[PDB]
């Protein structure tokens, strides 16, 4: 009779016990859906006999709890069972659990240690929905794991086998542009339309000092 | 009785004056029964009935 | 009043749940009605009357 | 008094035990509640609010 | 005090025919007759609001009201020393009153502060430490774990026989204390699991999820801790059998060197390796450095054609310098506006 | 067991007679890290003496990653080799140095809750928020963090010298506590 699960006795309401257990396989499960996808009101008037081009006493004023009302009704409607909202030492905190490292990406990443020579920069956008920390935290893994690749891409300084010219453009094909001066082209633009703004502005000053001399005067 | 807490502990042994509850009255009077309990919050009660 | 104190935040308004801080509010229903038994005077507000 | 849960009697202080502790001799509100805690509303029972 | 003819000290007070005299049993002269019966503000303010917060949590967890009053000249001291500012209000008063919660030797825990306000047990207990070692506290009680096992029960709703439960768990407790488990790790992990397993031969009331909603830990982390203690020594006699009056001590094995055992005069002065014997290494010449040179940092370097290859995707990333660029010409603009 | 703890990790800082500039030394240099709106400097990490190099753009700059002290000195001036490229002065005077972290092994478990009762008017821990103790001595004015599998870091240390005469001064404070 060990000390690990022996059913024997009475044990009285296991029922919502059983099934918020079993419930929160499914809570677990729908963050492995998610992951696998990720990868991939004016004013109103009416035209009354008696008076006409009347405005209406209602509409004058909004309710902002109507437009509400209706968003909350195509919502999911849930029995709570006080074993659901359980809380531990792992809650309210930072963090999640990243997705365990593949050998396709570690063609993707060897290479780019090897190029650069740690540059998380533009790691980060290489992997797109992965974040500069982790990355991090992988260099860190790989030093202790493997400490002799890490030699090997400090001791390749040289153009590699060269086939990452189309993994140069296949960084360079998402929204060509020449970046180097567009962005300039649109901040150009960005101070001329603030150029606008000033003579706007400054002629909007001088028409006040206008009219406050003329009824000085009058 | 008021004083602030000292958190330390350096002299503290001998600080209880005496309080006590005296029967007066003009007759001698028997103890019937004196039973100690504690209240809603756990601060003692001592309730004896002469 | 002790909701929209919390719900007048930016990050404070998608986990926010409310039945946390009812305990607090809950001490002035038992205080009112064991206040108003003892001592047989009963403060009302809606007819104002003592 | 009950809940909806065990749907039981209840287990409540006596009354004569609660006279000689200086209690008040008394039983729980309970009600029920629904309420918008984020994606989805909840309907929470048995809120102890006195 | 002293009287007039024999200068004695100690007074009786005589209320034997209602007089309640003053007098002394030397001589009998009466010291005294006719008793006379007895028949700032933004500093305020900033106590006022804050007694309303220390009451808002007191009501909440069921803390009795001698505890509040006794919790508020710990906020008192540590309003003056000045370590209220800057930190939130209600993150303080919550570290404040768990002081006078661990004074008073009684059954709270941490995490029951910091569920309320759905913040991390760390974020409440990091302003914990630097509340103690920073205000003088020395004398402090231990998190003492067969505290922990009396209050468990009630809110469980187990059977009406609950001093069983409690008696025999103490006296695992006992047991527990004795042998070498709990050291390093937890109070609510080590005292979450024999109320497991002092309730496991009696009830089925073990399902890792009702004791789990009492003791807010883990699920498997008190598995690990029945794992741990079936394996030490004497609870293969205890597994399904053997009357519960054991008496032993047995060997000690924390299992920090167990994973250890897997690995696997005094000194003289002038013994050691010093420092200044590697401060005269190099020569300290501070305005050259070329005296430890090498191959490869020299070529550490851009490659000079790549420059506007990388900053291209540099400035593709890039929209802090932009945002960083219209604030700068808008600082100008509101200057005149 | 007459053993030797090993230093770990230093830091280190030396100010720097020129203003650095931060475009002229992240966007042709090799391992490039200046993200700005996430800090305000940048990093090297060269593997080779394996050590980093942090730096400020007022003019200092901060060196950590090293094993022994002439192994920092080494790497502290070959960072501002890079320096020697830019026409940047590089002016040091002074290599202070503030924090070395050591560790240590001396493999017999021992309780530790007994001199939170024993030497508790001095030193405690909190068992709930982290596993091990946190100790403190004032005759050298240091920190230290024991364990109960027996192995002690030392960090805060100011001078390397200053911990030395201090770990051989903590060890036979464990000595008494032969759980009996
Ligand atoms: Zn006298």
């Amino acid at each position: 009779c060990k000390p690990n699960f022996p059913i024997g006795q009475i044990s009285e309401n296991f029922e919502k016990s059983k099934m918020a257990k079993k419930a929160k396989l499914e809570k677990r499960r729908h963050l492995r859906e998610l992951r696998m996808r990720a990868r991939q009101t004016a004013i109103q008037l009416k035209l009354n006999p008696d008076g006409t081009m009347a405005i209406d006493e209602e509409t004058m004023v909004v309710d902002r709890h109507k437009n509400a009302s209706i968003e909350n009704e195509y919502k999911e409607k849930v029995d709570e069972n006080p074993f659901a909202n359980l809380y531990n030492y792992g809650s309210y905190g930072r963090g999640s659990y990243t997705d365990p490292w593949t050998v396709e990406e570690m063609i993707k990443f060897y290479k780019a240690l090897s190029m650069w020579g740690t540059d998380f920069n533009l790691i980060s956008q290489l992997y797109p929905y992965r974040s500069r920390k982790q990355v991090k935290a992988k260099f860190v893994n790989e030093e202790k794991k493997r400490p002799i690749l890490i030699e090997l891409a400090l001791r390749s300084k040289l153009p590699p086998n060269f086939d990452e010219y189309c993994c140069e453009i296949k960084k360079n094909i998402g929204t060509v542009a020449d970046f180097n001066e567009k962005l300039i082209e649109l901040q150009n633009e960005h101070k001329h339309h603030m150029k606008e703004i000033e003579e706007a502005k400054n002629t909007a000053k001088e028409e006040d000092q206008t009219a406050q001399r003329l009824n000085d005067a009058n | 009785s008021a004083d602030a807490p000292n958190p330390n502990n350096v002299n503290v042994q001998t600080q209880y004056r005496e309080a006590p509850v005296i029967y007066r009255g003009p007759e001698p009077s028997h103890i019937d029964q004196v039973m100690m309990s504690v209240s809603d919050n756990d601060q003692a009660l001592i309730k004896v009935l002469l | 009043l002790s909701i929209d104190k919390v719900l007048k935040k930016p990050n404070r308004a998608m986990e926010y749940d409310a039945l946390l801080s009812i305990n607090v509010h809950s001490n002035n229903i038992t205080s009112g009605l064991n206040r108003a038994i003892s001592t047989g005077n009963w403060s009302l507000k809606r007819f104002k009357m003592e | 008094g009950k809940k909806s849960s065990s749907s039981t009697k209840d287990y409540l202080t006596p009354p004569h035990e609660c006279r000689l502790r200086d209690m008040t001799y008394s039983a729980p509100i309970y009600v029920d509640i629904e309420y918008t805690r984020g994606r989805n509303i909840i309907m929470h029972k048995d809120v102890e609010i006195g | 005090p002293v009287c007039k003819n024999c200068h004695g000290t100690e007074f009786e007070r005589d209320l034997s025919n209602a007089n309640n005299d003053l007098v002394c049993k030397a001589c009998g002269v009466v010291s005294e007759d006719n008793p006379i019966v007895s028949e700032l503000e933004s500093r305020e303010a900033t106590l006022n609001n804050a007694r309303r917060k220390l009451r808002a949590v007191s009501y909440a967890l069921h803390i009795p009201e001698y505890i509040t009053d006794a919790a508020f000249q710990w906020y008192k001291l540590a309003l003056a020393n000045n370590f209220v500012q800057g930190r939130r209000s209600q993150n303080v008063i919550a570290s404040c009153l768990y002081v006078a919660c661990r004074k008073e030797k009684t059954h709270h825990m941490l995490i029951d502060f910091s569920s309320r306000l759905q913040v991390s047990v760390y974020s409440i207990g990091a302003t914990f430490l630097k509340m103690v070692k920073k205000l003088h506290i020395t004398e402090l009680p231990l998190a003492d774990p067969s505290l922990f096992i009396q209050h468990f029960a009630e809110k469980l709703d187990l059977a009406d026989k609950k001093i069983k439960v409690v008696k025999d768990a103490v006296k695992l407790a006992q047991r527990m204390s004795k042998d070498w488990m709990f050291e390093g790790r937890r109070p609510a992990g080590i005292a979450g699991a024999c109320i497991l397993l002092a309730c496991r031969m009696n009830n089925l009331r073990r399902t890792h999820t009702e004791i789990v909603a009492v003791s807010h830990v883990a699920e498997e982390t008190l598995q690990q801790r029945l794992n741990e203690f079936k394996n030490t020594k004497a609870a293969k006699l205890s597994v399904q059998k053997f009357r519960e009056n054991d008496v032993e001590d047995g060997e000690a094995r924390p299992p920090s060197f167990v994973k250890n055992r897997k690995k696997e005069c005094p000194r003289n002065l002038h013994l050691l390796p010093t420092t200044d014997t590697y401060l005269s290494k190099v020569s300290d010449d501070p305005d050259n450095l070329e005296d430890v040179d090498d191959e490869e940092l020299n070529a550490h370097l851009l490659n000079e054609e790549a420059s506007k290859l990388k900053e291209r995707i540099w400035i593709g990333l890039n929209a802090d310098f932009l945002l960083e660029q219209e604030s700068k010409r808008l600082k100008q603009e509101a200057d005149i506006a | 067991s007459g053993i030797v703890p090993t230093l770990q990790n230093i830091v280190a800082t030396v100010t720097l007679g020129c203003r650095l500039d931060l475009k002229t030394v992240a966007l042709h240099a090799r391992n490039a890290e200046y993200n700005p709106k996430r800090f305000a400097a940048v990093i090297m990490r060269i593997r080779e003496p394996k050590t980093t190099a942090l730096i400020f753009a007022s003019g200092k700059m901060v060196v950590t990653g090293a094993k022994s002290e002439d192994d920092s000195k080494l790497a502290s001036r070959k960072y501002a080799r890079i320096i020697q490229k830019i026409g940047f002065a590089a002016k040091f005077t002074d290599f202070k140095i503030q924090n070395i972290v050591g560790s240590c092994d001396v493999k017999f478990p021992i309780r530790l809750e007994g001199l939170a009762f024993s030497h508790g008017t001095f030193s405690s821990y909190e068992p709930e928020l982290f596993p091990g103790l946190i100790y403190r001595m004032v005759k050298p004015k240091i920190v230290l963090l024991i364990f109960v599998s027996g192995k002690i870091v030392l960090t805060g240390a100011k001078q390397r010298e200053e911990i030395y005469q201090a770990f051989e001064a903590i060890y036979p404070v464990l000595s008494e506590f032969r759980k009996m």
